[PDB]
Formats: structure tokens, sequence, C-alpha cells
């Protein structure tokens, strides 16, 4: 079909002839998840087999299809050529024991300090808010007893 | 002496989060980073805190509970070279050299590379190194030319010499 | 790999950076601290580097005064080299001769006459220096 | 090759994905089971996460999320933004 | 080296009298292998923890080889308790799920009361006619 | 992520990206800082020391009493320190033996200079239009075609460049070359032809590894890259062993069947054979003789140094170490299987779990677990020390680890574990108010539950522990669909989260309630299934009336109930209740039907179909066809609203109220 | 589709196995001696007041029109979908809510229930944003969600059948954008891992029954399961390497002919 | 102990989606191991930990380091690389 149709077309003929396995009789249909593994199949042009070792493919460095198996081979020969592999997999990763990008780790966090900057007030003021002679025999004045900085060291 | 920007990382903890962080952040800086010396900077005399401070980040971490504040600065550093000519104030005067001091680096004038002229008095009242009029005892800063550095352990340590026109005594 | 004297050479982030002034430096040192001792308990340990750097600084005070650093900074202008530059107004005395002597990277990049020109006006500067 | 996006044209979906909250409440509960500055009134609590959720209901935590697109750019939202 | 005997329980024989109340991870017999104060190993063999009860008994004879060699057996009662597994001769495998007292069961009206009482939606399927003719 | 000897130093900063390189003999020696002189080390000094190039130098250490300078402590944290040996007798390689067997006709000996010429620019150009790492199919074709060379590279002639020069023709100058080859056993053959005065074909001739690795560091820069190689990373001149690396003990294994004895692996014991043949060939440098014979021993390392790797590289070698069995190799862990790969790094076993046989249980929630005392008290689940827990926390500990309610372990700032066993068993040790302590497990409390074989989605999913006693894991029977199993003595595994960031993943995602809905079929996967279905039916005739005597007694699950006692639908003689009522009021309010089975009459006509209303039931009876994972099924249409809850209710209900029903309505066949 | 597997319930077309005389008799209205849901306008009916109105309850209907026959073209016969967010739901319940019968006519308005789509079909956004063109991907990403909503909320239909008021359609249109922008999934996620999963499981239940008990049999030949791993190996050897071939007719309709 | 986590297993979380639960039940809950890398030549290094001694007999390396967290089931296989002389550099982030 794909010889002679289109590779459109061919698509269409495996999530047909994929219902007529799993259908007859009363069965457990999603087209979603039919759809998607048509779209892995058709995607790249060729028609990508699924046998026991996951898409003869190859474009993910080693690291990657070590997991699939069976490893060896892959790495004595991918070794004579120093295959660079970006990680951004997910058997390499979980291999590695950094955080894997599984959903809930396909993003990071950081702090809004915004929000405990401006963070809701705040309430008394003032002497003590601009002060310096209770006991530490050093002083202050809240920041303003005639003194610059930068300026001179721009000069 | 340089005056140039560093970077460095601070990993903070739940504990000092509150609402100054940025006060934390920057307090820790300056003990982390003030007095520490490397081969590739040399010694961070001291950090231009304030306008100068850039606090940027940060990302908390996954399997700590740390977040890690990236920041950079303007800092004095001291960094010595091969080939350059500073005064330094001498300490000791041994048989064995001039073990004179710029600033916060020791720098070591081995005897071989003191003109013939500077025989050593260990007699004199407070062993020196005269001539030749000229004295040079534990006080009397003098001008060398750093031959070669060496950097073993962010320390940095390197030999000066007194052949050149121009040198010694100042 | 880069271990060499120049002549102008080594590191390249180091080279492009400004070799920061001896007085001026120590000014600029005595300004932060005055910044940061605005809203403190007292103490503040100076370390070990600390003490060794006021000394040398006081020890070689070209500019013993705030405007004395100005003054420099009025007579000099021209870049040329960073390192030369600070290393000219940290050693500071006195004939042509002497100035490639001390910076032979100095060759064929300036002439005399302007040169001791300059000795001239900073050794009036030393004090005058009041 | 990050890129960061702006703060004011922001792409992505204004509400709070599946994954987010569960990993959100996942951040929080260490910060706070690591004694740490707890951002709404403590409802007189023990768990170190039942009372994170608190929080989480009145979007009154900390933590922002940075969500990589494929490009290598970024965008930050904070848990008060979200839904 | 060897601890959280303990040796407490064996004779001045190194080995264990019948009938003694072992539990835990008791020993019962003790080795020795030479090598101040030196120098005792030890091969002995303890009890594995998730075993209990006493010792049936013991049989000390003589190999060839030409050493001694020993046998220890001990005896646990087993009862039934929730989770224990019972099957009829016909293929019902079952598992114990519950022990209800006298007076909660049917007790009707002979009146006996069930040993056991398996579930009526362990017949149709199975279709075991069998059991129910038995 | 826990802790480790609070490190600190060197930052963290995770792997971020893998680079595969091909060590090479100078780097491995400066790596390695030990020597390796003692082929048949072991410690054999007549002492029970060691030294000098096996065990000590340095190495990683094996056990406590030792800190083996360099790192420690042992015998963790100090991982081995690889080692160079030495060599200077030129050694093969099996494995890299092959591809540097292959390209034979990349660069041409001795010359070393690839063997197109411009060039022919079509199958030079060919073979650079293929990413790198297979361009190699190109010079193979190439060799095949070679067996001779031509004049001297490209250089002009006439000489000029404005931009030239071209001046070239052809692939440089020199000869060849001009002789194939082929493999046979373990030895490489080749014949030399022209001809037509004298050659040779298939029949002997070998080569050399010392002649080999010498061409190919001739071989130009611009020459390396040429092919799929890397002159940063991967260099022909690598595939040739000279400095043997040598791994430490930490990758290895040992023994001691303490006392008198103390063999090894075994295994390695091969690597000392090695050495013991390398000393013996390496002394008789100064010779000269017999020389001829002194080859015959070189083949032994030959042999020996690849039985280390590939006991088996298909030549008929054997290997044999003790009674003639292969030779464990490093090749065979690798890719086993019964080794990692699928064992060591894919599926591991892991800790701070436990399984045992299920049992049924029908008065607890859905996302309910019990957990048996006996696990309960050997679990955990660290937990910091919160400024909230202090008293709280702390009551744990002074209570005992062999009292349900109580811990094991504490653990302090410097990283120490204070046993709560024997070991502690009191020092007041107040508690710090930063550090961390273990304790059981309480109640929910979540933890994650799976079935193997797991299929589904949700063959692990996540329920609330607490508590009960016997031993046996008592779950939710309309739970038992997902795990399709029943109670035939069935093992489930229960795996507990430590760090409080789990916790809650396995709480807000995963979870019995919102996982009663898999999206494989967006059908429900759970429902009401054999005893309390049976049940519904027989109960929810309109031929079942309830005396007031209760009702009452069953109004005691809901088991949130309104408090309101529900108004009788019979107020004749004796005051009765339906079996629909009382059901409806297990349902959510505002939930709607419309069944609307096969035959069905604007009459009744039978208790025939089904619907409901403001969640009460009005219409036929309840069965399968609507409390099981229908299509449009009751299960469905509370999920979906309003969400799991009062949905997780639900099972909880009518597996309530109609299991209590049934206890005294009786039922059997 | 652009949505979570998980939550979507399969869904029904009422305007589509429909007679085209009985459609005009569901959705078309005029004044051509008509004019009966003046009997519902209660309270209010204008009368007609000027144009604009005539003019809307054309509109409508030819895109209510546009749907009808496209699909067809694209779907064989069947109707019986699954869509997201149960609407022939949120309509009842949702006269349980706020009832009113019959008795009660609609306090709404033909130019609110309109209006008061087009404000919350434009609520319903996958794709962000605009970015121009951009929001094509998303006018078609929920292309057929869309012709549901104009199909049991087009005008005559909310006044005919079960008669809605401001109150309840505000109400009504709330769930509806609400449960479908609860529906959307992710980002996250693994689309693939889940979905492979339950395609193996159907296959292991097939696998089975193909084989059961089962004969037995002749013509169209061809098995289940054991056949999967021909498709997945795209093996050229597939025991049954069928092929079904249609006709035209003619030829034919008939028999002897073909 | 212990049990045992299958690879039929491990499939499921990555279904759900929970990268922690993931990682915390395989690179903690079972090999919870550390290791030093050189920021050049991403190898095991003279670390101690302690005394904060790195140092680098190679790339010659004292300043430049960080750190990694792999299982020592990682770990083994790195080193059983080097016995057959392959070097799998662990080029961490911008310490390239
Ligand atoms: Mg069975
Ligand atoms: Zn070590
Ligand atoms: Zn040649
Ligand atoms: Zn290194």
């Amino acid at each position: 079909i794909l010889q002679i149709l289109g590779i459109e077309a061919t698509r269409s003929a495996l999530l047909k002839e994929l219902r007529n396995v799993i259908e007859f009789d009363g069965s457990y249909v999603n087209y979603r998840h039919l759809a998607l593994l048509c779209d892995v199949m058709t995607s790249r042009g060729h028609l990508m087999a699924i046998t026991r070792h996951g898409i003869n493919r190859a474009e993910t460095g080693a690291l990657m299809r070590c997991s699939f198996e069976e490893t060896v081979e892959i790495l004595m020969d991918a070794a004579a050529s120093g295959e660079k592999d970006d990680c951004k997999g997910i058997s390499e990763n979980i291999m590695l024991g950094q955080l894997a990008p599984m959903g809930t780790g396909a993003f990071d966090i950081y702090l809004d300090q915004d929000m405990l900057m401006n963070y809701s007030l705040g309430t008394a003021v003032p002497t003590l808010a601009g002060s310096g002679m209770g006991t530490s025999q050093l002083p202050e004045g809240a920041g303003t007893p005639y003194e610059r900085s930068p300026m001179v060291d721009s000069g | 002496f340089f005056l140039k920007e560093l970077s460095l990382t601070i990993s903070l903890h739940p504990s000092y989060f509150g609402p100054r962080m940025q006060d934390y952040l920057k307090a820790k800086l300056l003990a982390d980073v003030e007095g520490t010396c490397s081969g590739q900077y040399g010694y961070i005399i001291c950090v231009l805190d304030s306008n100068t401070i850039d606090i940027d980040k940060g990302r908390v971490v996954p399997g700590q509970g740390f977040a890690e504040f990236e920041v950079k600065y303007r800092a004095v550093l001291w960094r010595p070279f091969r080939g350059e000519v500073v005064d330094a104030i001498v300490t000791t005067v041994n048989k064995m050299g001039f073990f004179a001091n710029i600033g916060p680096l020791n720098v070591f004038v081995s005897s071989h590379l003191v003109p013939p002229d500077m025989k050593f008095d260990p007699t004199a009242n407070p062993p020196n190194y005269s001539g030749e009029d000229q004295v040079i005892e534990k006080g009397s800063n003098v001008r060398l030319k750093i031959v070669g550095t060496r950097t073993d352990a962010t320390e940095i340590f390197a030999i000066a010499t007194m052949k050149e026109d121009y040198l010694g005594v100042l | 790999f880069e271990e060499d004297a120049a002549q102008l050479k080594l590191g390249p982030e180091f080279e492009n950076e400004d070799m920061l002034t001896v007085s001026e430096a120590k000014i600029l040192i005595e300004t932060v601290l005055a910044q940061r001792a605005r809203e403190t308990n007292g103490e503040i340990p100076m370390t070990d580097v600390m003490k060794k750097t006021v000394a040398y600084f006081n020890v070689f005070a070209r500019f013993k005064t705030a405007e004395a650093t100005y003054a420099c900074e009025r007579i000099l202008g021209n870049r040329f080299h960073k390192f030369e530059r600070a290393q000219l107004g940290t050693l500071c005395c006195e004939d042509a001769e002497e100035a490639r002597t001390l910076i032979p990277s100095l060759a064929n990049k300036i002439d005399d006459q302007n040169l001791q020109g300059i000795l001239d006006e900073l050794s009036t500067l030393r004090k005058f220096q009041d | 090759s990050g890129k960061a996006v702006a703060k004011e044209d922001r792409t992505t979906t204004p509400y709070m994905t599946k994954y987010e909250r569960a990993r959100i409440l996942g951040t929080r509960a260490l910060q706070i089971s690591m004694n740490a500055p707890v951002l709404v009134d403590l409802e007189g609590e023990t768990d170190p996460l039942q009372i994170a959720m608190k929080e989480l209901a009145q979007k009154k935590i900390p933590l922002l999320v940075r969500r990589y697109l494929p490009d290598g750019s970024y965008e930050d939202w904070s848990v008060a933004e979200l839904i | 080296r060897m601890k959280h005997g303990t040796y407490d329980k064996l004779e001045d024989d190194g080995l264990i009298a019948p009938g003694t109340r072992v539990s835990g991870e008791d020993i019962i017999i003790g080795k020795t292998a030479p090598i101040q104060l030196h120098a005792k190993r030890d091969v002995s063999t303890p009890l594995r923890s998730t075993e209990s009860g006493i010792v049936d008994q013991v049989m000390v004879t003589t190999n060839q080889e030409g050493l001694k060699f020993v046998k220890v057996r001990m005896r646990s009662t087993r009862i039934p308790q929730i989770g224990d597994k019972f099957a009829s001769r016909h293929g019902q495998k079952g598992t114990i799920g519950m022990t209800y007292r006298h007076e909660d069961m049917p007790f009707s009206a002979q009146g006996i009361v069930p040993d056991i009482i398996i579930n009526p939606h362990a017949i149709p399927s199975r279709m075991t006619v069998a059991h129910l003719v038995e | 992520s826990g802790i480790q000897f609070s490190p600190s130093s060197v930052p963290l900063r995770r792997v971020e990206e893998v680079q595969f390189g091909i060590l090479s003999p100078e780097e491995i020696r400066s790596m390695s800082v030990a020597k390796i002189e003692f082929p048949e080390t072991m410690d054999e000094s007549g002492q029970r020391p060691r030294v000098g190039g096996l065990l000590d130098p340095r190495l990683g250490t094996i056990d406590r009493q030792f800190k083996c300078q360099t790192c420690g402590e042992t015998m963790a944290d100090c991982p081995g320190h690889f080692g160079h040996i030495e060599l200077a007798k030129p050694v093969f390689h099996i494995g890299f033996l092959s591809k540097i067997k292959k390209i034979l006709e990349c660069v041409c000996w001795n010359c070393g200079k690839l063997k197109i010429d411009s060039s022919n620019p079509k199958f030079n150009d060919t073979q650079r239009y293929r990413d790198p790492k297979n361009r190699l199919n190109a010079v193979w074709n190439v060799c095949k075609t070679k067996m001779v060379c031509d004049t001297g590279l490209s250089a002009g002639s006439d000489n000029f460049d404005l931009s030239n020069p071209s001046a070239n023709m052809g692939h440089g100058g020199c000869g060849a070359a001009q002789p194939t080859i082929r493999k046979d056993g373990l030895r490489l053959w080749g014949s030399w032809k022209r001809g037509k005065d004298e050659s040779d074909l298939p029949e002997k001739r070998l080569l050399s590894p010392l002649e080999v690795h010498t061409i190919f560091t001739h071989i130009s820069s611009e020459d390396l890259a040429h092919l799929g190689l890397n002159e940063q990373y991967a260099r022909p001149d690598w595939m040739i062993i000279t400095v043997l690396p040598v791994p430490p003990p930490s990758v290895r294994p040992s023994i001691s069947v303490d006392g008198t004895s103390r063999g090894e692996d075994d295994l390695t014991h091969k690597l000392s054979d090695i050495i013991k043949a390398n000393a013996n060939v390496r002394r008789c440098e100064q010779e000269g003789a017999p020389a001829h014979i002194v080859s015959e021993y070189e083949q032994l390392l030959q042999f020996h140094v690849a039985t280390y790797m590939d006991n088996e590289i298909a030549g008929q070698p054997q290997a044999l170490q003790k009674s003639g069995r292969p030779l464990k190799s490093i090749r065979a862990r690798l890719k086993g299987k019964e080794g990692r790969l699928r064992g060591n790094l894919m599926g591991k076993r892991v800790d701070f779990s436990a399984r045992t046989v299920i049992t049924g249980d029908p008065n607890l929630s859905l996302d309910e677990l019990g957990v048996p005392r006996s696990i309960a008290k050997t679990l955990t689940y660290p937990e910091t020390v919160t400024p909230y827990n202090i008293y709280q926390l702390q009551e744990l500990v002074r209570n005992g680890p062999d009292e349900h309610p109580g811990a094991k372990y504490i653990i302090r700032d410097t990283g120490e574990r204070i046993d709560l066993r024997y070991h502690k068993r009191a020092g007041d040790i107040p508690l710090r108010y930063g550090w961390r302590v273990e304790r059981h497990i309480r109640d929910g409390d979540v933890v994650i539950f799976n079935r193997q074989p797991s299929l589904h989605k949700m063959s692990m999913m996540g329920h609330r522990i607490r508590v009960m006693p016997y031993s046996t894991f008592r779950l939710n029977l309309s739970v038992t669909s997902p795990y399709n199993a029943d109670f035939d003595g069935d093992e489930m595994n229960m795996h507990v989260p430590q760090s409080e960031e789990t916790r809650a993943e396995i709480q807000e995602i995963t979870m019995v309630p919102k996982q009663i809905v898999s999206p494989q079929s967006n059908k429900p996967v759970m429902g009401i299934v054999q005893d309390t279905l049976a049940g519904v039916r027989k109960f929810s005739l309109r031929d079942n009336f309830l005396t007031r005597n209760a009702v009452m007694n069953i109004m005691l699950w809901v088991p949130d109930w309104d408090g309101i006692l529900p108004p009788p639908v019979i107020l004749k003689p004796k005051v009765l209740w339906t079996g629909k009522q009382i059901l409806s009021l297990i349902i959510p309010k505002g939930i709607n039907l419309i069944r609307d089975d096969d035959k069905q009459s604007l009459s009744n006509p039978t208790d025939s179909g089904m619907l409901i209303e403001n969640g009460e039931i009005i219409y036929g009876v309840v069965d399968k066809k609507t409390v099981g994972a229908s299509q449009g099924g009751l299960v469905h249409t509370i999920w979906k609203e309003k969400g799991p809850e009062i949905c997780k209710g639900f099972f909880n209900g009518i597996q309530r109220v109609v299991n209590y029903w049934l206890l005294h309505n009786g039922f059997s066949i | 589709d652009g949505l979570d597997a998980t939550l979507v319930e399969y869904q029904v077309f009422d305007s589509l196995r429909l007679s085209t005389k009985q459609f005009e008799k569901k959705y078309r209205i005029d004044l051509m001696e008509d004019r009966s849901l003046s009997l519902y306008m209660e309270n209010s009916i204008e009368n007609d007041s000027s144009v604009q109105d005539l003019l809307d309850e054309e509109y409508t209907q030819l895109v209510a029109d546009r749907e009808l026959l496209c699909k067809f073209i694209f779907p064989k016969g069947d109707a019986r979908w699954p869509l997201p967010v149960n609407v022939q739901r949120i309509i009842q319940n949702a006269l349980q809510i706020f009832h009113l019968e019959a008795k009660k006519p609609t306090d709404l308005l033909p130019s609110d229930i309109i209006n008061g789509l087009n404000e919350l079909i434009a609520k319903l956004t996958i794709f962000r944003g605009s970015d121009r063109i951009t929001r094509d991907v998303q006018n078609n990403a929920t292309l057929l969600f869309q012709i549901l909503l104009r199909s049991k909320f087009a005008v005559k239909r909310v006044i005919m059948e079960y008669r809605l008021n401001k109150v309840a359609f505000e109400w009504i249109m709330g769930e509806v954008e609400a449960r479908f922008q609860q529906a959307v999934v992710s980002p996250g996620e693994m689309v693939g891992t889940l979905a492979a999963q339950s395609i193996g499981e159907p296959a292991t239940q097939m696998t089975l029954n193909t084989f059961h008990y089962a004969g037995v049999s002749s013509k169209n030949v061809t098995l289940g399961v054991p056949r999967l791993k021909e498709i997945l190996n795209v093996a050229k050897n597939i025991k049954t390497p069928s092929l079904t071939i249609y006709l035209m007719p003619w030829i034919a309709a008939n028999m002897d002919l073909a | 102990g212990g049990l045992r986590f299958g690879e039929m297993e491990r499939d499921c979380q990555i279904s759900h989606g929970c990268s922690s639960v993931l990682r915390e039940r395989l690179f903690d809950c079972s090999d919870a191991y550390r290791v030093i890398v050189c920021d050049i030549c991403g190898l095991i290094a003279i670390a101690s930990y302690k005394k904060d001694s790195y140092e680098c007999r190679s790339c010659q390396n004292r300043t430049r380091f960080s750190q990694v967290y792999l299982p020592y089931a990682a770990k083994l296989l790195f080193q059983e690389l080097m016995s057959m002389n392959i070097a799998p550099r662990l080029f961490t982030k911008n310490h390239k």
C-alpha cells in the first residue's frame, strides 16, 4: 500500500488493520492510542517495524539503544567513534539517576522572591526603623548621614 | 591589582527564606569569597558590594530542598605574573635569601638571585645584606622582577630576582 | 601553556581587565568599608589578608588624599595598556631610559619628552600633596 | 541553548497542570519539612504536606515553574497566576 | 565473631537439649576453627528468625569422613490463621478471610454451626457440580 | 535526595551529557597511579601484608580497618582506583580488533594516506555525503577495488595555485598495498600478486600489531578526520593495547572461608596469569635466543588478554580455568543475561518494601489498605524534624521500635545513626530542631501497591495504609478487577515512599480514586462486583420492603449521614420502606440517568430499565448494567461529576449498605 | 483531538441520521404561515421588532446546515462518537436544578443564545494563541466538538424542546466551558507509554477468543493476535495475505453480472 | 531483603508520570551512591570529601570539579568499560 497508494494512505491502513485485530469481539478501543501507534510507524517515511527491540532506528546515540538491548557491540562499536548523547533520552536518563523528564519531571522550579519581598506589610515605624544607638556603640541613621559611593568608583 | 567581575553560587537553605533573602545571599557571598585565593584569579581582596551586585536565579534542588542563587559581583583581586615589577616589604633576612612580602602574597628572593655586592652579615646587630653602603635589613622595601610563579592549592608562589638594572633597595 | 612575562602576554581575560591603581585601589577599599559599617554591630574580622594590604597600602600611599587620586587621573588619560598604566603610577621616577628598562613593552609605544613632563608633575604632586 | 520568554507574551496554558500541582506540593513539602518560613496562618497541622496543601488552596505559596519549550526557551509562572 | 546469640541455650556439649523453648535467631550448635587471644573462629549455624517453637530431638553420630556429626530437629505447631490456604478436592483454591467465634456464625437450626463457609460465586462459573454432589 | 557524608565540596550539578570516547594508552597510564610488576601478586610476599602492584598501591581498600590513602573511608564511599599494566609486547584486541581488520585499505602501508584521491572526486565525495560513523561503507568498497598506489600526492605540475593547484593525481604517492586479506581463525593472512613472475595467494603470510600501530600513528591529522575517527576521542592508534588498564577490586570479588583460607575470583585470577606470561616474555628482551621460539609464548598473551574480554570469540580457544569451563569474562557480565543490563540497570530489587498474601475486607474505604503491625513495625519513612513535630515526634522515640506508635533510628547533623535498638534504648537525647528521625508507618500515610504482572497503568496505584492485625494485606473488593487476581493465596508487593516529594506524587496523581477511570477506554475500571453486586439486585427489587426496625440499623453506613431519617414510602398499617428508597440514599444528589433498555413502555412495565433523578432512583432495578464499568455507567457518571468523592464514598456506601443488608438477607446456592 | 482520553464520554449527533424533511422541522424557522414560537417567547415577544431577528434565524441555519452536509462527506454512517464533556447531560441534569415546565415559557431571547455560543465556543481554546494563523490549528482542533454545540443549542431547539431561561442557560454554558478546559490533556506527559500499554491489553483479550473454541471455519479466515506480530514485523509472508476489492455497481449490484 | 522492581513495573510509573517516585525507587532506595567527576575528562577522581582534596593526575586539575549521583550499578559499568579501554566522559554542565 505504501508502494502503490500514499504514505498517508498507508497510515489509515494500519489504523484499520489494528481495529480489526482488537474489536471482534467486544473490545476496549480508544481511537487516540491507536492513532498514536500509527503516527509513530508512518512518521519518518518508510514503515518502521516494531520487532523485539524497538524500531530498528538509531539517531539518539548509543546510551539510549543500550537500553533496548542487547547492549555490547553497540558500545563496542559506538566507542570507536565518540557518539555524543544529548541524554534527552528517558531510559538513558533513568540509567544515570538524573531526574527524568517523565511528565512530572519535565519542568523545573525556582522561587517567587517577588512575593516574599513586597509581601503584605508591614505595620509600625519609624524610630526603630532608622536608628542605631540603643547599645551598639556603632551608629547609623537609616542611610543618609552624608555619604555616597559609585561616582568615585567610576573615576 | 584588578577590579573584575566574578561569579559564585550560593546554596541557600529553606530555614533562611524569610522576606529578606537578598540580604542573606549577599552576606553569604562576602563570607565565602573574600579572603580566598585561586591560581586563576588570585587573591580576592574584597567584593565591591552594593550596586555592583547582581542576584539572578534561582532554581530549587529536587532532592535537597536547597535553592542555588547565581551571583555576579565586582571584586578587587591581586594576581601576580612572571615579569612584573613590584615594591615589596622585607620581613626577614637569612643567609638563604630575602623573605619579602607584597600585600598578601609572599615573595622569596633567593640569595643566588641577589647581586654579588650584597654580602651577608650575621654579626651585624640585625642580620642584614649590605654591600655597598646600601643596607637591606628587615625594614626596607625592595624592587624585584618576578621570574617565575606557581600555584599550589589555590595559593600562589613565585620567585623574584634582583639581577636587572633599577632593582633592589628602594 | 602560558607562563611568560612579556612584553604584555598571558591570560586573555586578565589582559582585557584593567589593572587597578594602588592609591586609588586603597581609596575604593576604604569606601567599601564605609558602606559596610553603615549598620554594623562592631568587630568584623579583617582576617589576615586585610592586615597585610592595610600595611602595604599605607606604605605605598602614592596619594594620601581623596583628591590626589583625581589629580593623578586628570594627569593620565591615554590608556595604552592598563597594566603599563597602573605600573607607571605604582613605581614613579623618573627618566625615560628607566621607563623602558622597567617596562620593555614600551619600546616604540611612546616618546620621551612627554614622559619627563609627566614625572615632573608627579614629583610636585607628591607634595604639594597638601 | 536557552532564550527566555516575555513575561508579557506568554504562550502556554494559564491553568496549572496535573503534574505541576503534584510537583509543587512535593516541593514545598520538603521545604517546610526542612523547617521553613510557612506563608499561611498555621491551622494547627502536623504534616509538612497537608500544610503545603493549605497553602496551595490560598495560592500563598512561593516557588515558580519554568516551562521549557522545544525551542529551548522557557516561561516562568507564579503559583498565584496559575489555575 | 558472633553476636545476638544467645549461646546461653547450649549445654556443656555445645549442643541444645530438647525440648528447650527456642525462638528468634537463637543458636543451637557451636563450631571452632584454628588460625593472644588466638585463635577460635565460629562456623556454627544459627536459626532463621522466621521460625520458632521447641526442639523435638537431636542425634549425634559419627561420619567417615572420620569425625563427629550432629542433626537437630525442632517442632513448631502451626494453627490456622487468616491468610492460610485451603481447597477441596475440586480445585476450589481458597484462603481464609476471617475467623468468626461461635455465636456470630449462623447457628441453625439443628442447630449446628458451619466449620468453614465458601461463597456461592465460586460455583456457576467454575462449574464444579461435583463439589456440590459430594 | 538523601544524605551522603555531607560531601558539600564540589557543589553538585547533575550529569548533563555523556561523552563516549576511546581510552588511550597515554591517558590510561596517566590516570593510573600504580605500577603492577608482581604479576603473580595476591599478597604472595610470604606474609599477610601486600605489595607491590596488586592489592595495595593503593588501591581502594577492601575492609574496614583500612584508609587506602587517596580518599575513603571504606568499604564504600571509596571507588576503585584504576591502574595501568605496562606491556612492552604489542598485544592484540579481539573486539576493537575486528574493526581494525575491516579497515585495511584506509591509508595503505606504510605511507599512511587515505586510499581515495580527489579523485576519483565522486568516490571520495560520495563517502563524505554521509554522516560520520557510517562513511565506513565507502572505505570498505574502495579497499576491495584497491591494491596499488600512483604518483605522489597532488603536487601541482604544472605548478600553480590561484586558485589551485590541480595540479594533483593522485591519492598521494608510493605503491601499496596491493595485497588483500582474509580472516582465518585468530590470525590474519594475505596474498601478494601482480603479476606474472612470482607472488602469493591464500595460504599464509601474517602481519603484526606493532607494525599496524606504527603506520596509524603516522596517519596525517587531516586524514584522521577524513574518516569516522576522532583525533580527540577515537584514534586508530588506540585500537592497540599497550598500557592495559587495571580496574580496582571494587569491580571484582573475593571471599574468605574464615578461617584458614580466603580465595578470590575467578575471574580476575586470569589477570595474574597474563602478567605471568608477560614478565617471562619481557625479560628475554636481551635475547637473542632462541628468538624464533620466543614468539610461541608471545602468542599466549594474544589469547589470554582476549579470553579476558570475549571467552568465546568464535575461534575455539577454550578459556578453561577450572574443570575446562569458560573463564568468566567481562563481556559475560555486561550482556548476560543473568547479570547487569536486565537485572542491575533495568529491574533492580530495591528496599523499603514488602509483600504477603492478600485477603478481602468489606469494611475499608476504597483508597484504604490494611497493613499488619508486623510490617508497620519495620518500614519508614524518614521524616525531618519540623518545629511542629518536636513534641509529637519525640513521644514516638520514647515509646520504642517495638510499639507500633514508635520508631527506629535517629539521624543527626553530622550524619550519624543513633540506632534505637540495643544501641540507644535510653539517653533522653531530647531531640534536635533540624535533624531527621525515622518513624514507623501509621495512618495514610500513602503507599503504593502493585501486582506482578503489571500491565495496566493501574497495577500500581496508591492507597492509605493503616494498619490492622493478622499477617495479610486487607484490600477492597471493588479494587480487585484492576489487579486481575483473586485471593487464590496471591501475593502483592508494597513500596513505601520516603522523601516528602514523592509522597506527593503518589497522592495527587496516582490514587485508587483518581484511577477509577483509565483512558485506555475512557470507561471505568472498577465497579461493584461479586457479593455486593449479587446483593444489589436482590434488594433493589420493589418486592423488598424494609421494616421500620431498620432501616435504622442500616442507616449507620453512608458513611456521611445527613442525620435525617428518610421520609417513609408507606404510611399504611405498618410503616415500610422500599429497597430502592434507602439505596438511592448512598448516591450523590443531582445525577441523572435514562437507561432505557430493550422492551420498555410508557408503563413500568415490569421493573424494566433504570432511571435516577435528584440522586434518587425511581425506575427499574440495579444490576451490573449500571453499577459496573458500563459505558454511560452510573459509576462512570459520578466521576466525572463531581470527581472522586463523595465519588470515592460511593463504593463505600453501597459496598457497605448492601453487604449489611445481605448479611441478614442470606444468600446461597 | 487535543484532549485527555481519560475524560471522555462517547456521545451522539442528533443532527445526523435525520431526514432533511424532519431536519427542517427542528431547527429552521420563518414567518411563512408559522410564528408558532411566539407562544413561547413569553414573557415578551417584541413583537418581531425590526429586521435583525428575522435575519439571525436564517444565518444560524446557514452554518447548522453547512454542518449537515459535512459531515457526512467525511463520516460513513455511524453517529455515536466519543467527545469531551457530556453535553446531552449538562442539560439534564439542568432541567432538575431549575425545573420549569412547558407552562413556563422562556425568559430568553433568540439574540442571546446565539451570542451565548459564539462567546463560549471561543472560550474553548486549546492551542494558544494568536499569533495569527496559529488560531487555525485551534479553530478546527475542536471543529467536531463544535458542530455539537450548534445542534443541541441552535435556536428552535432551546425553545421548542426543553425551554431554558437566562439563569439556566447562563449556567449551562458555564459547566461546558469549565468541563472542557478540565478535559484538556497535559502537557506532561507520556501519551505513548500509557496508550501503548492499553493497546497491549486489548490484543491479549482477542488472542484467546480468536482461538477459544471455536472451530472450524472457512473463507475470510485470518486470525487475531497470532497475526499482530505479522503487522508489527511488516513481514512479507503474512499467512492470510487476503485483500478485499469492491465494485461500482455496475458492475455490479446484480449477481450474474458480478 | 529486598524485593524486586521489574522492567514491567517501571514502565507503569512512566504511564502515570512520576519522575520523582521513579528516581527515588531506583537511584536512592537501592544504590544511593555519589562520586566526584573531573570537568575536562569525565572520570572518577582522587576525591576525599574530607580534606577537600580532589586533584587529578592526568588533566592536572585541582580547582575545576563537579559531583554526580550514579548507582554503584552505573559505577561498575563505567569502570568495567575502563578495562575495555573506552572512556565514558561524563561531561556535566558548562563544566565541560
Ligand atoms: Mg482462575
Ligand atoms: Zn580509594
Ligand atoms: Zn602508499
Ligand atoms: Zn581529569
